[PDB]
RNA sequence: AUUGAAAAAAAUAAUAUAUAUUAUAUAUAUUAAUUAUAAAUUGAAAUAUGUUUAAUUGAAUAUAUUUUAGUAAUAGAUAAAAAUAUGUACAGUAAAAUUGUAAGGAAAACAAUAAUAACUUUCUC
RNA sequence: GAAAGAAUUAAAUUAAUAUAAUGGUAUAACUGUGCGAUAAUUGUAACACAAACGAGUGAAACAAGUACGUAAGUAUGGCA
């Protein structure tokens, strides 16, 4: 019933042999919303990211600072603000 | 020279052109073989990588480049600038 | 029967003997004791011969 | 044997183990066991100074503050009474960010709000 | 056995004898862990803390300046009251626990140049509860850990059994990292940056959150842990994802203190404080 | 640069290999380790990057303290002070460091490891610390050595004794051996290193080899024995071997009778004590001390009360145990002493 | 030892060899290994031998000979999840309750919750 | 003035002890860990406790051998 991976006999470390985990890590270069760069030590291989959604873009990081991408497409000759305005009576609700 | 071997099984799946790529940019360490003397000991070989050195991992679309730390103010000298000094605490006098 | 007795015989082949018990399916129980005959530690095993619970030998090698 | 999900479990879990993956010893001859002692001997001592630097600047600042506070107390009360506030729930605008290695296409905003 | 009777004997001179170094036994567990000779080195100062000297700069002195009070004495917490010894019943009674606890609380400090608050240990609890089911969900989850923080995580086991939850004592169920120092502040930088922005309706962190000394925690659901850019780099790698507690323990004398710490590294704080 | 002028500073600090200082200081790392030996294996060795420009940084660094410590060190007028500054400014030469570490403490060779300069003196003490006194003190006290004879030790000098004389082979004892009568059948030498900053000219010392456990049948119980009595030794930091070379036959109070156990008498402590003698001030010179020849005795000997009449500080200490084998009879026919008593195998 | 780079030696400890002694010592030489172990028509790498391109090296590709991949947890003298219940050696301290924290709720996990006077070392005014 | 160490004091035996209940146990008898798996060995056991006898219990010491421990030593099954 249990789902499980069955151990194999155990690996006898001898005291004094047993060496820290240094995993590897590649300097990566992450390019916020905004131009800052900032290095971190990362596993995964890619020596650059570069974010769209951070704190540097957030607004409440800084107060004082593809569904609608198609719609746009096929609803472009019209232009679908003032056509808030013209659609937006608060009467009826 | 202390770090793990890179686990590129893991991140690169084999018969993936994105792995073919890796390897592509990655140089494979000297294997032994008999017959042949090795005057830098013989080729200790695990996952490939020679155990007996320090291993280097070669790695929208666009390279990120950071900007430079001095700045157009730096170079200036404005003491009334804010961007002066990006590295360095800054008071008014 | 939950715990059976067993006649440990000594290797080093004075006659000596020394019994023990054990549960009915344990492993074969051999040690080292005096045999006062010889003036040694020397091993002991058992003369008759008994079914044991068998384990599966925990592999090392790691297999596949 | 195992299942194509009981392997990927065995690669990640292979991932973090050091079975086979790490390499051997660092070994060192004499002179250079002595050198690495010799740069982490003199590291470590400048560490140790820069914290008494830190922390002498931090006890000056906080003598400061006192000499201060004692001197308003003296002339101005109320003026004391304001200043010496729990400030509880105060917290750090969120402009004043931590510090990036390299900095932003706009370094300084001149307006706001 | 002849006997169980347990009794140091008493000696006649003051060197402390350390038995560990007349042994041969070990000898290169004789070497610190901070000795290149030892198998246990490891490359500690590799690189500049960028959260830690942040905070040696700018914030301290104005953490200090903060909790500068007036003549600020110490407050005693709540300790073991002693008897009164106005019976002679009271003569080797142990003392009366505490006021309104049954364990003794610590003294508050004012703060000074030396024990101003500051980051002390973050630690990340991952206990996946569908691993009841599935050991391998366990395994899933401390990678995922190593992932995010670069540090070895420690499986978490089933300490308690109980039947309404499936729950069996000693199964091994999802894992946690202690990270310290530059991990640690790193994986803090990240968390600022990169992941709870990335979270919709984020308020940030409860006010009524915290242990009641200079401790900190809040939660993230397995929707969170992909916008880590180590999981969001290969999600199809990532399938399954894990929430996880994370505990922050800071060396502030007060959870208030904590907060604004919490605060000058860019974490936002949003409910009514206590 | 101070640690490379030797004007006013010891030669020792320096390190007399050529070739290791080479390595040490140079400006590429391009050379390959004096310490390897063999060529093949020069060849495999690949020591870790950039670790040369970093380590001149941290020397210059640590040189310029060293520099700054001798500034004071010089004004210094009190001993100890002056002592403690000198330490300071040069415990973390490498040069000295590579000395220190890599040559034998126990028979130091003065051109290398000179115990008269203060730093090497003090990196001995903290290496005896580290080890060799610990043991000791644990030998001291699981044999009961300690309050047996002396109450306590407040271990200074490390004493290491040897028996050269007797069979042929060196060897020095380590604390709390079973030696055989051969072995201990003629005198021991001693080897009095001492760490503490001490007037070398004036400071005597005495040396007390004791035995707790002789039995005596009258009292149903032991008596101490005084096997060899040592007094007013001169000691210098690298001149420490107690010899028949240095000591005179005025100073021998009582001259060695060898550990004799009988038969079923049990395992017996000989345990070596090694006091200083009191300093008197206004008198120049090695102010000696005269000992009542007839009032000390050897088949009985309070040791306590002989320390407390001649003012003495048991500075060090070291222990051996002897039983009885079948050299111990032929051993007493070399000494002329009897026979030798047999006792009953039980302790009834 | 040959190979790379540009007279010797002076610890501990281990290893190799030799001998000293009714003493598990000393002498000389050298600093190995350190998380591995059979079995892979399929992945990856190296070297050797060919052929084609810009005597040449890079690059591409074929065969041979190897090497790697069996991917599996403890990395700490581990310390109140579960597991070897008798020996010995070394080391440490539990529990409850309380305050919190993603699903978590009275009840799953993780964190935190008595006092530093004196002492030693280190840095510093 | 700061950092690190050694730690000490207070509290605790309410947890835990293969198993009832009681006594004992942090100087841990509880827990972890290395080695081991030997002492869950062989002949003589005085002397005590208990005790009608039959039995029962603790056990110094002598001799043979073994395991761990640098050593001191400890182990003739299990805190009782
Ligand atoms: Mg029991
Ligand atoms: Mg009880
Ligand atoms: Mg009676
Ligand atoms: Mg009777
Ligand atoms: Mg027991």
């Amino acid at each position: 019933t249990r789902i499980t991976l069955p151990r194999r006999p155990a690996k006898k470390i001898q005291l004094g042999k047993s060496r820290p985990a240094i995993y590897h890590q590649f300097n990566v270069k992450m390019e916020l919303s905004d131009g800052s760069v900032v290095i971190r030590r990362s596993q995964y291989p890619k020596g650059e990211i570069r974010l769209i959604q951070d704190q540097r873009n957030n607004p409440l990081w800084n107060p004082s600072r593809g569904s609608l991408d198609r719609f746009n497409k096929r609803y472009s000759s019209l232009f679908s603000t003032v056509e808030l305005s013209e659609e937006n009576k608060k009467k009826t609700q | 020279r202390l770090m793990w071997t890179f686990p590129a099984y893991f991140y690169f799946k084999k018969g993936t052109v994105a792995e073919h790529k890796f390897l592509s940019l990655q140089k494979g360490p000297i294997s032994k073989k008999n017959g042949i003397w090795f005057p830098r000991g013989i080729p200790d070989i695990k996952h490939g990588r020679e155990r007996s050195t320090k291993q280097e991992v070669k790695l929208v679309n666009r390279p990120v480049i950071p900007n430079d730390r001095i700045t157009e103010a730096d170079r200036s000298n404005d003491m009334k600038s804010l961007e002066r000094q990006l590295s360095r605490t800054l008071y008014l006098l | 029967s939950k715990n059976s007795v067993i006649k440990l015989l000594s290797t080093a082949a004075s006659g000596y003997s020394r019994y023990i018990s054990i549960k009915k399916g344990a492993p074969l129980v051999t040690q080292v004791r005096y045999d006062p005959v010889v003036k040694r530690h020397v091993l002991f095993k058992e003369a008759k011969k008994r079914k044991v619970a068998e384990r599966k030998p925990l592999d090392f090698l790691r297999t596949a | 044997s195992l299942s194509p999900l009981a392997q990927r479990v065995v690669t990640q879990l292979s991932v973090m183990s050091a079975s086979r993956k790490q390499p051997k010893l660092l070994k060192l001859a004499r002179e250079d066991l002595i050198k690495h002692q010799t740069i982490e001997k003199c590291w470590s001592i400048y560490q140790q100074q820069q914290r008494e630097r830190r922390n002498l600047q931090l006890e000056l600042q906080y003598k400061s503050i006192e000499r201060s506070m004692n001197l308003l107390q003296e002339l101005s009360p109320r003026l004391f009474e304001a200043a010496n506030a729990s400030e509880k729930g105060k917290r750090f605008p969120m402009e004043m960010k931590v510090p990036t290695d390299f900095p932003p296409n706009t370094l300084w905003h001149y307006n706001f709000r | 056995p002849k006997s169980a009777c347990s009794l140091v004997k008493p000696v006649h001179h003051l060197v402390k004898i350390d038995k560990s170094k007349l042994s041969p036994r070990f000898p290169e567990l004789k070497y610190d862990k901070s000795d290149i000779r030892s198998p246990g080195f490891k490359p500690k100062d590799t690189h500049a803390d960028r959260l830690n000297d942040h905070y040696l700069n700018t914030l301290q002195s104005d953490l200090l300046l903060i909790n500068y009070s007036h003549n600020a004495a110490v407050v005693k917490g709540l300790k073991q009251r002693a008897w009164s010894g106005d019976s002679p019943y009271h003569l080797n009674r142990p003392p009366k626990n505490p006021r309104g606890s049954k364990a003794q609380l610590p003294d508050i400090h004012p703060i000074k140049w030396s024990n101003i608050p500051g980051l002390e240990s973050v630690v990340i609890n991952c206990f996946v509860r569908e691993a009841r089911e599935n050991q391998l969900l366990a395994i899933t989850a401390a990678l995922q850990l190593q992932q995010i923080t670069g540090c070895k995580p420690h499986p978490i086991f089933s300490k308690n059994d109980v039947p309404t939850w499936k729950l069996r004592k000693g199964h091994q169920m999802g894992a946690k990292v202690e990270l310290k120092g530059k991990e640690m502040s790193q994986f803090l930088s990240t968390l600022t940056e990169i992941v709870l922005p990335r979270i919709r309706e984020y308020k940030g962190i409860s006010n009524q959150s915290g242990n009641r000394f200079g401790g900190i925690s809040f939660g993230l659901t397995a929707e969170d842990i992909k916008f880590f850019p180590e999981i969001d780099a290969n999600q199809d790698s990532w399938p399954k994802t894990f929430g996880m507690h994370i505990n922050i323990n800071t060396s502030a004398q007060l959870d208030y203190q904590a907060r604004t710490l919490l605060s000058g590294f860019q974490f936002p704080f949003f409910g009514e404080e206590k | 640069h101070i640690w490379s002028d030797f004007t006013t500073r010891p030669s020792s600090l320096s390190i007399q290999s050529s070739k290791v200082k080479n390595y040490l200081f140079q400006k590429k790392a391009s050379l390959d380790p004096p310490s390897i030996s063999r060529r093949s294996n020069r060849i495999k060795y690949s020591p870790p990057e950039h670790i040369d420009e970093i380590f001149r940084m941290s020397y210059d660094f640590l040189e310029q303290r060293s520099s700054k410590f001798y500034e004071l060190a010089n004004k210094t007028k009190n001993p100890l002070k002056k002592d403690a500054l000198l330490i300071k400014a040069e415990i973390n030469n490498p040069e000295v460091q590579y000395n220190f570490q890599f040559n034998n403490k126990l028979n130091n060779v003065k051109d290398i490891i000179d115990y008269d300069v203060p730093v090497y003196r003090h990196l001995g003490k903290q290496h005896w610390e580290s080890y060799g006194q610990m043991l000791l003190m644990q030998r001291l006290e699981t044999l009961a050595a300690i309050p047996d004879t002396l109450p306590t030790l407040v271990p200074r000098a490390e004493v290491n004794i040897k028996f050269p004389f007797s069979t042929g082979v060196n060897k020095w004892i380590e604390p709390g051996e079973f030696l055989s009568s051969n072995v201990t059948s003629m005198r021991p030498i001693f080897k009095i290193q001492e760490y503490e900053l001490v007037n070398v000219e004036k400071q005597l010392y005495t040396v007390l080899i004791v035995n707790p456990d002789v039995p005596d049948l009258s009292n149903d119980s032991f008596k101490t024995a005084l096997c060899y009595g040592l007094v007013n030794i001169n000691l210098t930091y690298n001149d420490n071997l107690i010899d028949p070379r240095k000591f005179h036959s005025s100073n021998i109070i009582a001259d060695y009778l060898p550990p004799v156990p009988e038969k079923n008498a049990g395992k017996q402590r000989f345990v070596v004590w090694v006091f200083r003698q009191p300093l008197i001030e206004d008198k120049q010179g090695p102010n000696m001390l005269e000992i009542d020849r007839k009032e000390l005795s050897r088949d009985d000997f309070d040791i306590r009360q002989f320390t407390k009449k001649y003012n003495l500080t048991a500075i060090g200490a070291h222990i051996w145990r002897s039983e009885w084998d079948a050299k111990v009879a032929a051993v007493r026919e070399k000494y002329g002493l009897p026979p030798g008593r047999v006792f009953s195998r039980v302790r009834r």
